[PDB]
């Protein structure tokens, strides 16, 4: 099933990535950034605030997410 | 081949399973490492097995020897020298708490630079450097294997997050172009593990083994890697930490060794120390 990394950190922000099964990625229609509502459809379960910021292209099932910190 | 008994499976590897041997004639323990080929395309033969006459001939003491090469159709055994213990299982060996002498870690880095050396003076490269491919005997030797092996096989196209522990930025952010620099980069990474006992890079992915490089030497751009933001996979979105932090993760390390280490793993290629340069480093001069 999905897995969650480890939280890290800037000076601005923190940051977690989450890699989704072969399965679920696979289905995936959307080639580009998400919206919450998108990738809360998918089992993605992170508090609030959490943004869809960037894709590595060469991992595309792995979902980074930033946060800004206070 | 009829020349040779398969003993025993002692693992898997890149390339698959490696047998303890004996040789029938002489008695002689080896290694016998099968590669599964493909069968080729009628007309089309592969540049693999002229690769591998090249490796067969070089020796050296600090590379595991290609002592044989046996063809079958779509198969192929390399025979080696065999080896007590890699380096992965003696790093795993070594109890918590205990590290290893700072003496044998400097003579090994120093015998795994002598045998990168070697190969990058004939154009050979590794390119998958990491304590698995590293053996020892009993005495204090250390070798390099597979050696080469990558330009053999290897194509231009799973489960080996290992892998990508000792892997260089400029892999990962997908230049087109690599060379000798790659090694002298796991080099770096292996060297920290030596001194620690545990990876210094420890990426659960590609995106996280770039973030997790970039958190301890700072992330990158045109100042400190000149055209950085061109290569395909660098986003100005990645995070922003500045310049380590590199001395906070390595304990059991002096100013030298730290020195040497920082060389290791400068970003730029061109400018990332040289295996030949590495080892006139005053990291070394207390060895012998
Ligand atoms: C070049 C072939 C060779 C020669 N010795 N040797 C060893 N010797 C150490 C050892 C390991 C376990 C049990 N015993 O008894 C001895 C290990 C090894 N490998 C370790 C991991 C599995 C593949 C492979 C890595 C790529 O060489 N490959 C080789």
């Amino acid at each position: 099933q999905i897995y969650y990394s480890d939280k890290y950190f800037d000076e601005h922000y923190e940051y977690r990535h989450v890699m989704l099964p072969r399965e679920l990625s696979k289905q995936v229609p959307k080639t580009h950034l998400m919206s919450e509502e998108e990738w809360r459809r998918l089992g993605v379960q992170q508090s609030l605030g959490w943004v869809h910021y960037m894709i590595h292209e060469p991992e595309p099932h792995i979902l980074l997410f930033r946060r800004p910190l206070p | 081949m009829e020349d040779y008994t398969k003993i025993e499976k002692i693992g898997e590897g890149t390339y698959g399973v490696v047998y303890k041997g004996r040789h029938k004639t002489t008695g002689q323990v080896v290694a016998m490492k099968k590669i599964r080929l493909e069968s080729e395309e009628e007309g089309v033969p592969s540049t693999a097995i002229r690769e591998i006459s090249l490796l067969k001939e070089l020796r050296h003491p600090n590379i595991v020897s290609l002592q044989d090469v046996l063809m079958q159709d779509s198969r192929l055994y390399l025979i080696f020298e065999f080896l007590s213990m890699d380096l992965k299982k003696y790093l795993d060996s070594i109890p918590p708490g205990q590290y290893m002498d700072s003496s044998l870690v400097k003579s090994y880095l120093y015998q795994i630079l002598q045998g990168i050396v070697f190969c990058h003076s004939r154009r050979v490269l590794h390119r998958d450097l990491k304590p698995q491919n590293l053996l020892i005997d009993d005495k204090g030797t250390i070798k390099l294997a597979d050696f080469g092996l990558a330009r053999a096989f290897g194509i231009p196209i799973t489960h080996e997050v290992v892998t990508l522990w000792y892997r260089s930025p400029e892999v990962l952010l997908g230049s087109a172009r690599y060379s000798t620099p790659v090694d002298i980069w796991s080099i770096g990474t292996i060297f920290a593990e030596l001194a620690t006992k545990k990876p210094l890079f420890h990426g659960d992915s590609e995106i996280d083994q770039l973030f997790r490089i970039f958190r301890a030497l700072g992330t990158p751009n045109n100042e400190v890697w000149p055209e950085v933001e061109s290569l395909q996979d660098y986003k100005n979105t990645f995070p922003k930490w500045k310049p380590g932090s590199l001395a906070s993760h390595v304990k059991n390390l002096d100013e030298n060794g730290l020195d040497l280490l920082s060389k290791m793993l400068i970003y730029d290629p061109a400018k990332r120390i040289s295996g030949k340069m590495a080892l006139n480093h005053p990291y070394f001069n207390d060895l012998d």
